[PDB]
């Protein structure tokens, strides 16, 4: 739901049974991949600062 | 008479004894005035769900969502009308072949169809929110009021109309059946027309996926019942249209002689 | 006639001499009035278990647990009926395929099964507590009273029905054999219906694990005894069903020509 792959209200998730639908899903996965990448960045950024603090 | 003119469910303000009871409780709550109080046990505060203040607040939230959903549908038709007007009025200096005009036309149809579905999906979310707001009105007395039945039918009708456009026919069956149980909506032929198509979709899926025979028949019987009822409500019984449908249904159904 | 209307086993209050005897003993207990006395040797104080006061307190304890266990079962059936009602009445805006309906139903049947097994276990603990109280009523005279046999049969009946739902069939056999020794409970066909199944379970396990042949035939013979008896009580001797069971039983067992 948070990655945009499922409607948080109606609860229907994406489908690839139609060629026209699949083209629009390609854009959906791009935004889904961006959200995960932005999340992994913040986690790694926290890990880097914590690594400095332990050495300090 | 418009039931949504005031935008409220029930107008909230008489007995001398009741006026005395209301006086003493207000005094008691002043003694225990504590805005930071939070009930550890939720049972008592949940009784507020049966109040008239709660029902009015839920009714207005559903009204707000219903208006937004209708605005989504109506603005889309305004945009589609404006888009077609703008496309026809712009100069095509590099179009000289008939197949070029067919090619240019098909893009406009694809653009229009794309935007319509986006509007239908956006409006459906508003209606689904409006549906949920009315479902948590737990007071049966407030559910029988004309204002509630006026909004409940309008929310159901728009949700059914939009969901059919998204080709989600089987989802419209539960909502359509609750629609014809309110007031005299059962006498509307559009309600039974939609149920005929929706149950035909279910019948094909059982036939296609080779499901149970019992479900195949039930979807077939429900399809015929509402198909015939819609014919009667619009063209009348013992009409030329009605006789046509009876021949079809008898041929389709299984009978024993 | 209800033997549990008053909620007591025996009413505790005549002879002129006996009334005099009780008076002097009450006087002796006044001279030695010592609330802090504790008997080093428990044999004398253990005779209190033969009193009417002891049995009445135990009977109410067994009665109290029995009601809690029965109320536990009945509250569950209210919950299951309420739960099924609520699920069918809520909206499924994302369910458009038949397999989606099948999967949603399968989830509900798991939730219902989970609570039933939980409810049966909760009651079975109560019924076992009720059974434990009744076995420590050591006065044979008070054990013959109509109030006692009324509660004893109800406690056993509720316990056996709960135990069978938990599939602990071999445990029901000792309790069922005690049930059919109370009043004319032996003439109930459900009592012999359960013994038919429970002994069948025992025979299968001896066959499955290659147990002793003596235990194989004993459980086989007992299974036929209570299957034939259950048919006779419900359908009657020399009935078509009774003829059916005799053919089956004669075929299964070993006979000599």
């Amino acid at each position: 739901a948070a990655l945009g792959l499922r409607n948080p209200t109606v609860l229907t998730f994406i489908s690839l049974s139609t060629a026209g639908k699949a083209n629009s899903v390609i854009g959906l996965c791009d935004d889904a991949l961006r959200v995960i990448s932005k999340q992994r960045a913040d986690l790694g950024a926290y890990y880097n600062r914590m690594e400095h603090a332990a050495k300090g | 008479v418009d039931e949504l003119l005031k935008g409220e469910l029930v107008p909230e303000n008489l007995t001398e004894d009741q006026k005395k009871k209301k006086k003493e409780i207000m005094e008691q709550e002043s003694l225990w005035k504590n805005p930071d109080f939070k009930g550890y046990n939720k049972t008592f505060q949940e009784l507020h769900q049966l109040s008239k203040t709660f029902a009015n607040n839920q009714f207005r939230l559903a009204l707000s969502n219903y208006q937004s959903g209708v605005n989504t549908i109506m603005k889309n038709r305004d945009w589609v009308e404006q888009y077609r007007k703008e496309e026809a009025e712009k100069k095509r200096l590099d179009e000289k072949w008939y197949w070029q005009k067919v090619d240019r036309k098909a893009r406009e149809e694809r653009v229009v169809y794309r935007e319509k579905m986006k509007a239908k999906q956006d409006a459906l979310n508003y209606f689904s929110k409006a549906i949920n707001h009315l479902d948590e009105i737990k007071n049966p007395d407030l559910r029988e009021r004309p204002e509630f039945k006026r909004l409940l039918s309008d929310v159901y009708r728009s949700w059914i109309m939009a969901e059919y456009d998204l080709q989600n026919l089987p989802q419209t069956i539960p909502i359509l059946e609750l629609y014809i149980e309110i007031d005299d909506n059962e006498k509307e032929y559009p309600a039974h027309k939609y149920l005929a198509s929706a149950y035909s979709f279910e019948e094909n899926m059982i036939k296609k996926t080779k499901g149970p025979d019992d479900m195949l028949f039930k979807y077939r019987y429900k399809k015929n019942v509402h198909l015939l009822r819609a014919t009667e409500l619009k063209y009348g019984k013992d009409s030329p249209e009605y006789k046509h449908i009876v021949n079809v249904i008898n041929r389709d159904e299984v009978i024993s002689v």
